[PDB]
């Protein structure tokens, strides 16, 4: 929908430099060519899948020194990307924060190991997510009888 | 030897564990048919028992994928392989089988008027198909649990097959503990019948 | 013992589907065709 | 020839490492409520809306 | 009212619509949209023996 | 050179300014109690509030004079904001056909489409095209995630590393390709080997969890009561427990008195013992000390904290009802 | 050619309990004999109830054709159609049931709807 989205696009601003030794365009390269190339899906279904907009300059893209357009007040200035560590549970998001196929989860639950200990959290939720989807047609089928899947799809 | 007289069936070592009735599983020796022991040779399935693949064997176990499984056959991987093969023979010889079945019906509905029971399923098995098993293992199904079986033409039951998870028998079979026992029950006169 | 396995227990009364429940008769559905043999 | 059954040497009648998937569809008999859940008055869920928004 | 086959093959298509008998016949009865009423077939609510088996 | 914050994890609310004004404006004003006719949302520009087609109908449709709510909301909106940001504006009107209208700062699709330098129409779901969009470090996720709090009155509540998880899962539903997370590697590090990154990840990570731990530990303990007591664990119960435990009740009860804390009223040997030989009467948890009853069966979200206080005879033993 | 009359008899139980590679199958529980344009009517009928992002429907036609016209003879648990996935989308049997449900009537005989694997005849018959 057209609603609540950009109508405009500024652009980046790059405050301060993260590094003071300043990359070979080689370097500059072989980073980025390792960027375009990405992996989808986490189970027998694996696809790579190349990636659309792949920055000029992988080492200043997020991680420091670089203004986000995402200011709104008139006196906001836009705010510059501190450091990694400053960033609270980056590092522990960074192993729990991926697409994670129920089955999957459980088998790392019934080993008894998990990446992050947060893991559990990841899986009691997504079991919620889908008892809910049971518990809504639930609701749904009392009032009035609804069937699954008889209607012709598309035109 | 001549182009007349071909051997009836040829001896065959197994290196695939194969599903149907004809083949078995890895490491056994089997005499089976001419064209299915020349499409299982060709196809590198199965091997002719020179003596040293007596002794051992390069197998494969399906999740590699490749003849890295090796199996020496020992003392106590004959028996084992005894024991196994005397298992699937009865899975392979009841569920082929068709036990032909032949009674008396009167009245309108296609009811034979002495239903069966358990006692004489298992003894049809021994008649036609000389297999001996104890009677109790046979279950039938839920519609013919209150009256016996009792109705004409094409019926089936469940048989028991109890040990096999020490053969590991899994996926050779179409499932471990059961075999559709078919019974085909057919009206005859006064003549030809019994009861 | 063969008998912990084998299952002999005579259902007398065919159990009913459940129309007295909007939810269960629904949930109950059987998606079955009668054919009639030819 | 006579066909039989070799005895048990080891292990259960029925096989317990072995099973074969049992071939229904997989319905918790709590996740779709339908029978067989013996749930005693006391312990009666799913009340969110009617009488287990006002509780004990 | 359409005559469903037996008692599966009924369903309740509607917020309103109700299961109903008819004199041990079951029926569905939607006081709003009548399209939705479905019986099942059965016997006739007045039969003899010799009339109707 | 110049790195601003260099310390272990304290970057989580925005600064001053942006906070306290945001406190003003997006704001809560207090439900009066009434019954609610209608919840209606929209999306307005800053400056703009218009009696045209959207808003304009939906109060002519009670009969209200739209040209209020857009005075108002205009002259609260127009200073303080940059042009061309659209805002949630959450209006409620009630029985009286009197109404509370919230503004709030802009959807996760708009910061997202911001943040990405992406316009409208230029990302989708995945299967759906067979390529991602744009790439994305977590770095920026924060920033995205630092400006929708749940309450501006207390911006720390909900904490960032667990809801930045939902912008970071909506992005992914966007389409956004990521870096910490969907692909091996962090973005390179122009000065240090990457075993110097790594060690430096196992402490920092660790450093995170003390701080989230202890923070969630105050969270906690600004709450009421009830949270502070016994859910025993019902997982560690052998399916056929549980059911046979739910067709009676005192299965249950005597083990919920079985393992709790050795609290001063809780903790009877008397009535704990008999309860203990009364569940392995029946099969029940058997082969237990009654001090690893206490840990098998706790409060499995309640944090490390509170729950080793539990555990600890010590600390509990002085909540005592006084006089 | 030029069979008689008892020919290819679909009247026996057979032993055979299929393996569907598909994600879902419909499995003949009956004797019979099916027409090539029934089967060409119900592909079309689940067709129509296919997201075909996701999916794609396999027909097994490979079985003899015998003389009566040219139809086939089916025996008791022979595949007919499978539900194959080509993404993570996974079906409830409510779901599959309901889409092999088109095209079950154009079938003239039984058919069961089974999951992924080996039927198990035990639990179908
Ligand atoms: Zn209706």
């Amino acid at each position: 929908k057209r609603t609540g989205k950009p109508a405009d696009t500024p652009d980046y601003k790059q405050v301060y430099l993260p590094y003071d030794a300043a990359p070979t365009e080689r370097e500059l390269e072989r980073e980025r060519r390792r960027f375009k190339q990405a992996y989808h899906g986490r189970m027998e279904h694996r696809k790579l899948v190349e990636v659309k907009e792949v920055p000029l300059n992988v080492y200043t893209y997020g991680k420091e020194g670089m203004s986000l357009p995402i200011a709104i007040f008139k006196d906001q200035k836009d705010p510059v990307i501190g450091p990694e560590w400053t960033y609270p549970g980056i590092y522990e998001n960074k192993i729990a924060a991926q697409h994670w196929y129920t089955e999957e989860l459980f088998d790392k639950e019934s080993k008894e190991a998990f990446e992050s200990p947060w893991q559990q959290q990841i899986l009691d939720n997504q079991v919620k997510r889908r008892m809910a989807k049971v518990m809504f047609r639930m609701r749904q089928v009392n009032m009035k009888a609804v069937d699954l899947f008889q209607k012709e799809r598309g035109s | 030897m001549a182009p007349e007289l071909q051997l009836e069936y040829m001896p065959v070592l197994f290196t695939r564990t194969i599903l149907g009735p004809q083949g078995g599983f890895a490491g056994e020796e089997r005499l089976v048919k001419l064209e299915v022991a020349r499409k299982y040779m060709e196809a590198g399935h199965a091997v002719t028992p020179t003596e040293e693949l007596r002794r051992g064997l390069w197998c494969y176990n399906p999740d590699t994928d490749k003849y890295d499984c090796f199996i020496e056959r020992n003392e106590e991987f004959l028996d084992f392989a005894a024991r196994k093969r005397q298992w699937l023979d009865v899975y392979w010889r009841v569920n082929t089988g068709y036990l032909l079945f032949g009674r008396q019906s009167w009245g309108q509905g296609f009811l034979i008027n002495c239903p069966l029971r358990k006692r004489d399923v298992a003894q049809k098995l021994w008649e036609q198909y000389k297999v001996r098993i104890d009677p109790r293992l046979i279950e039938f199904r839920e519609k013919d649990r209150r009256t016996g079986i009792q109705e004409l033409g094409h019926n089936w039951c469940w048989l028991y097959l109890p040990g096999a998870e020490e053969l590991g028998i899994n996926r050779e079979v179409y499932d471990n503990k059961r075999v559709k026992v078919r019974i085909h029950v057919r009206k005859m006169n006064s003549m030809f019948a019994l009861y | 013992d063969p008998s912990a396995f084998v299952s002999d227990t005579v259902k007398l009364r065919d159990d009913k589907r459940p129309y007295w429940s909007r939810r269960r008769w629904a949930l109950t559905d059987k998606f079955l065709v009668p054919k009639s043999p030819k | 020839r006579y066909y039989a059954l070799p005895h048990l040497r080891t292990g259960p009648p029925m096989p317990t490492t072995l099973e074969q998937p049992s071939g229904e569809f997989p319905w918790g008999k709590f996740s779709t409520m339908v029978g067989g859940t013996r749930i005693h008055p006391l312990y009666r869920p799913d009340g969110f809306f009617k009488d287990n928004m006002y509780p004990a | 009212p359409q005559m469903v086959m037996s008692r599966d093959e009924l369903k309740l298509r509607c917020e309103y619509c109700r299961f109903e008998w008819i004199h041990d016949t079951l029926c569905v009865r939607c006081p709003a949209q009548p399209s939705h009423d479905q019986r099942e077939m059965w016997l006739h609510s007045t039969w003899m023996w010799g009339k109707q088996q | 050179p110049k790195t601003v914050c260099v310390e272990p994890g304290s970057n989580r609310l925005p600064e001053a300014l942006v906070v306290e004004k945001a406190r003003d404006i997006f704001g809560r004003p207090e439900f009066p109690g009434k019954r609610v006719l209608h919840n209606w949302r929209f999306f307005i520009k800053a400056g703009k509030a218009a009696t045209g087609p959207p808003v304009g109908q939906e109060f002519s449709k009670l009969g209200l004079k739209a040209m209020d709510f857009a005075k108002v909301f205009n002259d609260r909106t127009k200073p303080h904001f940059k042009e061309d940001v659209e805002l949630i504006v959450r209006i409620q009107v009630y029985f009286d056909k009197s109404y509370l209208f919230t503004i709030e700062p802009p959807p996760t699709a708009w910061f997202i489409l911001r943040a990405l330098r992406k316009k409208r129409r230029e990302t989708g779901p995945v299967p759906l095209r067979g390529h991602y969009c744009a790439l994305m470090t977590l770095e920026m996720a924060y920033e995205i995630a630092k400006m929708k709090p749940l309450c501006w009155g207390r911006p720390e509540y909900p904490l960032l590393e667990t809801r930045v998880r939902r912008v970071v899962g909506q992005a992914r539903r966007m389409g956004v390709c990521f870096i910490g997370v969907d692909t091996p590697y962090s973005s390179p590090v122009k000065d240090m080997t990457e075993q110097q990154y790594t060690e430096e990840c196992e402490r920092y990570r660790r450093i995170h969890m003390e701080q989230y731990t202890t923070l969630r530990q105050r969270e906690l303990e600004e709450a009421p009561l009830i949270e502070r007591l016994h859910r025993p664990n019902m997982s560690p119960l052998t399916d056929e427990q549980i059911e046979e435990g739910l067709r009676d009740p005192c299965l249950l009860d005597t083990l919920w008195r079985a393992s709790h804390p050795l609290s001063p009223y809780h903790r009877d040997l008397r009535e704990r013992e008999l309860a203990r030989r009364y569940l392995n009467a029946r099969g029940w948890v058997k082969d237990m000390t009654p001090e690893e009853m206490r840990i098998v069966f706790m409060n499995y979200r309640l944090p490390e904290g509170e729950k080793r206080k539990q555990m600890d005879e010590a600390a509990m033993s002085g909540e005592v009802y006084w006089t | 050619i030029r069979q008689f009359r008892r020919y290819g008899d679909p009247r026996y139980i057979n032993n055979e309990a299929a393996l569907i590679r598909g994600q879902w199958g419909l499995i003949t529980a009956d004797f019979g004999m099916v027409t090539q344009s029934q089967m060409e009517n119900a592909r079309l009928a689940i067709l129509r109830r296919l997201p075909r992002g996701s999916f794609t429907l396999t027909m097994h036609t490979d079985y003899e054709e015998f003389p009566v016209h040219f139809a086939f003879k089916f025996t008791t648990g022979v595949p007919l159609f499978e539900i194959m996935p080509i993404s993570a989308r996974r079906l409830n049997q409510a779901e599959a049931e309901g889409i092999f449900l088109a095209g079950r009537p154009f079938i003239p005989l039984q058919t069961v709807v089974v999951p992924q694997g080996r039927v198990d005849e035990y639990h179908v018959f």
